[PDB]
RNA sequence: GAAUUGCCCCCUUCCGCGGGUUUUACCCAAGGGGGGGCGGUAUUCGCUUGUAUCCUUCUCUGCGGGAUUCCUUGUUUUGCGCAAGGUGAGAUUUUGGGCAACAGCAGGUCUGUGAUGCUCCUCAAUGUUCUGGGCGACACGCGCACUACAAUGUCAGUGAGAACAAGAAAAACGACUCUUGUCGGACCUACUUGAUCAAAAGAGUGGGAAAACCCCGGAAUCACGUAGACCCACUUGGGACCGAGUAUUGCAAUUAUUGGUCGCGCAACGAGGAAUGUCUCGUAGGCGCAGCUCAUCAAACUGUGCCGAUUACGUCC
């Protein structure tokens, strides 16, 4: 492995606060940053009939979720990673998968 | 076979009973100013029409409504 | 390596290797004449004889895209499952022959399982398609 | 009797090598119009006239083949 | 000296490259352009070279990589990629004069050079068997 | 010289079709049997039916249909394998297609097993549905 | 060059080419492309579908029905053989034939309905140029399809037969009958 | 480093002479001379064939750019606008969706719900019953609705070879071994073997929690200068029914569950009456794949892609 921080979320304008600002700490602030960035957004798509009984003209609804995914890289910091990560914990339903 | 032509100088109306046909206004070109004198006539035509197109007539002395 | 994708690579470039594979026999042409890998028939098993054009492909292709082996190869098999029981239609392919072919090509063709191709027999029989056939007459 | 035939025969190969190479357009089909032989063995038949150059070719084709006079 | 370009048609994107060898000739994929088995498609891909002279404007060496649609669409993609390349190479390594000339001959012809083509395909919808067919049922 | 017209291969008339396997279909007999022409001692294809009992002789073919366990021995290729009144059989007929069949029918009829009940009434005996098709 | 000005069907020449009728001169195009396969978008506006080369109005006009149909590429390949037949038959360039066989393939007068009263009454009504073109294409192609169903065995041939028997004025073709009957109706509904 | 080891030159110009020339001018054949291209800092080829260096055209994605403008001075009333052309990636609701007022129907649903009023039933129950067996949209002269496959020679049918698509799908279930509070396996798929002899099956190993594995996603339609078979016949067109053998799924496949090869085809059906369905451009039609349901089985439904037209762009009958 290397140090790979991934960020996943259910909406945009959530990810951007975490990534695109508040990984500031590793950016130009103290140490090197190699920044790759963002990945295929996936769609989770659940088609569902609209009538609670059997009648009608056979209408439907389609519902959707969006996933959002991000990814950034650091070249062996030796427990500066503690600092860098911990400052943004922010926004409900953003999760942070550090490797 | 005798095939007389003529030019579509303008259009008049689109007049049919389902839009099937259309009226148009013809300048004969077999007009010689003397034993053919027609000036401008009108005929019924069929399918899409546009000014400056030419059409083919094997008959003349029939107007596009008559008295019938 | 250059196998399949050199000069032509239609029928012309397969006929010459088949011709080669005969003559000096160096390759198994195992019993089982009865075997249908592309299906659908109510008629005799293969008209042009299945074994005859089958052999070249399973070194050619395998050294073109390199380490395409066993179940990879069935993908360029064909079929519709044309007669079905007033059902629609599918793809299908029967895989087995590829394995016994690649064994009967392991005398000349495949260098190893791990890497593939010798000095390329068909880089040679390929290069005489510009030049010579085995005959020329009226409609070639 | 035989609307179309399988036969190798006298009159087959006779009529072939006289009437056929004279014709301006030659197809395997039109020999079957003479109520004589198929459009099957016709094809192959023509190919050994064309070898001996009684007739000439116009297109290399598959199923669609034709020939002309030499 | 190089340039790169892309032609496109439907989903299929085809990339391309132009480099100078001025006694050498054009291929697509690995197969050379004279050998590309459907006759009609073969014709089409040549019309980027027959329009705009011969080897007079283009004895350069060109190779393309087509990805992502079936045979027909691959053809049209190719044409665009070739022609784009020719143009672009002229712009960079030569004057604006002779460049503009090439353009006039393309656009004249029925190719219409920048035929990028916005048509794709519109979606299946819930009340239909795809995009304006609906369903059939009795007693309307 | 002389062409075919109404040959026999069972004392049963057989068209002189100009490819060999397709004539034999009449004898029942179907395409993915015949292609044993290799082992049948006339290896011919692309050859008329009319050339019989010459040096592409008739009883060659005929014998290989009678006993196919000496011209090569695979099953999965035989009408009846593992008979349920004898140990094993090969079976390639007529004449016994309308006898052997009929006997299976009769057997089931007797002891009244379900397959045999349904077939006396002429109803479908496999999976099958009725009440919309088949309608006579 | 021998490329830049030359445009040929596969060797057949557009260089000296005429339409015998002034009526359908501008509604029968002049081909100037190699092969009869092209994009679309000529049905995107009311008149643009007669600025398209005539060999495509043949190719596309021969594909109808499902059966397993291979559509475009298929059609082209048959047209090729057809033209070849024509050339050695009448000893004339193919393209010229076609561009005449069109013109005579379709009536100049027609019969339609002004009637009412629960019954019809029909007058004689002339036919615009655009019609005559399209009608001719149609009926020739139809004659082929029918003729080739189980009669002959030939795969192009009866195509060529319609075209040739059209251009000369013969009643052996499909189209020329159609024309005759339609005018023997129209002109006598007056 | 490895491999093939070969192409089954061109342009421009001047002069001469013999023909064709009406003297002449003009023109064709043949030949010679001069000028200019040119093998350019390049024979060609490796998604396992490896060293070094550099880049972001093609990919991915969040937030943003991107036209009733311009002209025809046409048409129109100066107005609202309209038609043709131009500009352009795109030209008029740019294209396809989702959303959608007021007033209602005694439409459907008490078989969606710890959504329910009043009633019925309650210990030999109309409850519970994951209990054993049967029945269920399944049982068979017959009518009707929707679907799929055909009557073949416009790929048309059994055989062969070539190229080639994108949305999408998979991960946790108290048992197990780990220490002191947690690893692995129950889901996909590759390769290899089985295969010194059918399919279907069997077995061992490895990867992937998904833009890493499967995957360079080798779809089918399709293409063929493949000298392929076939030949107009209910035929090798179509299969419906029907018998035998075998393996897998599952606690249980008998009323055949699903595959997979032999026989049955001599069972229908040869373009279809009255009548009738919905469609205007990447559309109609043809063709295939995935998701859905879920031990097992899709001619259905939902979604994505490929091949891709004819006619009209009008009226009120």
């Amino acid at each position: 492995q290397r140090v790979l921080v991934k960020m996943t979320s259910r909406n945009a304008k959530a990810v951007e606060n975490v990534m695109t600002e508040l990984l500031l700490h590793a950016r130009n602030e103290k140490v090197v940053l190699r920044g790759p960035v963002r990945l295929p957004t996936r769609t989770l798509k659940v088609t569902t009939r609209k009538t609670p009984c059997g009648n009608g003209t056979n209408t439907w609804d389609t519902y959707e979720l969006k996933i959002y995914k991000r990814l950034v890289e650091l070249r062996a910091p030796t427990e500066l990673v503690k600092k860098i990560t911990s400052f943004p914990i922010d926004a409900g339903v953003d999760v942070a998968i550090t490797i | 076979d005798q095939a007389q032509v003529g030019l579509i100088i303008k259009v008049l109306g689109r007049t049919g009973s389902r839009g099937n046909v259309t009226q148009v206004r013809v300048r004969l070109m077999a007009e010689e100013g003397s034993p053919d004198a027609n000036r401008t006539i009108v005929r019924n035509v069929k399918g899409p029409c546009k000014e400056g197109d030419m059409l083919s007539l094997m008959e003349t002395e029939r107007e596009a409504r008559r008295l019938r | 390596i250059r196998r399949i994708g050199k000069k032509k690579g239609a029928t012309m470039k397969d006929v010459h290797p088949w011709r080669w594979v005969k003559l000096c026999s160096q390759h198994f042409k195992q019993e089982g004449k009865l075997m249908v890998p592309n299906c659908t028939e109510i008629v005799k098993s293969s008209h042009g004889r299945e074994r005859a054009p089958q052999n070249p492909d399973w070194y050619y292709i395998r050294c073109a895209a390199i380490l395409r082996a066993v179940y990879m190869r069935p993908g360029v098999g064909y079929g519709g499952l044309s007669k079905r029981f007033s059902n629609k239609k599918n793809r299908g392919s029967r895989p087995e022959i590829t394995v016994r072919a690649s064994k009967g090509l392991l005398h000349w063709g495949c260098k190893s399982l791990t890497k593939l191709g010798l000095i390329e027999k068909c880089e040679s029989s390929g290069h005489r398609i510009t030049k010579n056939g085995r005959k020329l007459a009226d409609a070639i | 009797a035989l609307q179309n035939a399988v036969v190798f025969d006298k009159e087959t190969m006779d009529k072939l090598l006289s009437e056929v190479p004279k014709y301006k357009v030659i197809t395997p089909s039109i020999i079957s119009d003479r109520l004589k032989i198929s459009v099957a063995l016709a094809a192959k038949g023509l190919q050994h006239l064309c070898r001996q150059k009684l007739i000439k070719l116009v297109s290399c084709s598959s199923k669609f083949r034709l020939y002309s006079r030499v | 000296k190089q340039v790169q370009t892309f032609g496109k048609k439907k989903t299929a994107i085809a990339v391309a490259t132009v480099t100078k060898a001025a006694q050498c000739n054009i291929r697509v994929n690995g197969v050379p352009v004279s050998q590309i088995l459907p006759e009609t498609l073969r014709a089409k891909i040549m019309e980027a070279v027959n329009v705009v002279g011969s080897r007079h404007f283009a004895r350069l060496r060109i190779d393309v990589t087509v990805r992502g649609a079936g045979q027909v669409a691959q053809a049209y993609a190719t044409r665009q990629a070739i022609a784009k390349g020719l143009v672009a190479y002229y712009q960079k390594y030569k004057n604006e004069v002779e460049k503009a000339a090439l353009k006039d001959k393309y656009l004249a012809y029925d190719k219409y050079l920048l035929i990028a083509d916005p048509r794709r395909c519109e979606p299946k919808k819930w009340g239909r068997h795809s995009a304006r067919t609906r369903f059939t049922k009795s007693y309307r | 010289e002389q062409f075919q017209h109404i040959v026999r291969l069972l004392n049963t008339n057989v068209e002189g079709k100009r490819k060999v396997p397709f004539a034999l279909r009449m004898v029942k007999g179907v395409g993915i049997r015949f292609a044993y022409m290799v082992c049948k001692k006339a290896g011919i294809d692309v050859e008329r039916r009319a050339g019989t009992l010459t040096a592409e002789e008739l009883e060659r073919i005929s014998e290989v249909i009678a006993d196919p366990a000496k011209f090569k021995i695979p099953d999965w290729f035989l009408n009846r394998q593992r008979d349920p009144k004898t140990g094993k059989t090969e079976h390639l007929t007529s004449a016994m297609v309308d006898t052997r069949l009929r006997e299976d029918l009769e057997r089931l009829r007797k002891n009244r097993v379900h397959r045999g009940v349904r077939h006396a009434y002429g109803l479908r005996v496999r999976g099958q549905h009725t009440c919309t098709s088949g309608r006579h | 060059m021998s490329a830049k000005a030359p445009k040929l069907f596969n060797k057949w020449s557009y260089e000296n080419l005429q339409t015998t009728e002034i009526a359908l001169s501008d509604h029968i195009s002049k081909t100037a492309t190699y092969v009869p396969h092209s994009a679309g978008r000529w049905q995107k506006k009311r008149f643009r579908k007669a600025r398209i080369p005539i060999v495509e109005r043949l190719t596309n006009g021969l594909m109808f029905k499902g059966r397993g149909n291979g559509k475009k590429l298929q059609a082209v390949r048959l047209v090729k053989h057809t033209l070849e037949i024509i050339h050695l038959l009448t000893d004339q360039n193919p393209l010229q034939v076609v561009i005449d066989a069109v013109s005579k393939g379709a009536p100049r007068e027609d019969s339609t309905r002004v009637g009412s009263g629960g019954v019809v009454r029909r007058q004689a009504v002339d036919v615009s140029p655009m019609r005559r073109v399209n009608e001719a294409i149609y009926l020739m192609c139809k004659g082929a399809r029918e003729a080739a169903f189980r009669n002959l065995k030939t795969l192009p041939e009866c195509l060529a037969d319609e075209i040739v028997n059209a251009s000369k004025g013969s009643s052996n073709s499909y189209a020329i009958k159609k024309k005759d009957e339609v005018e023997r109706v129209a002109k006598a509904n007056r």
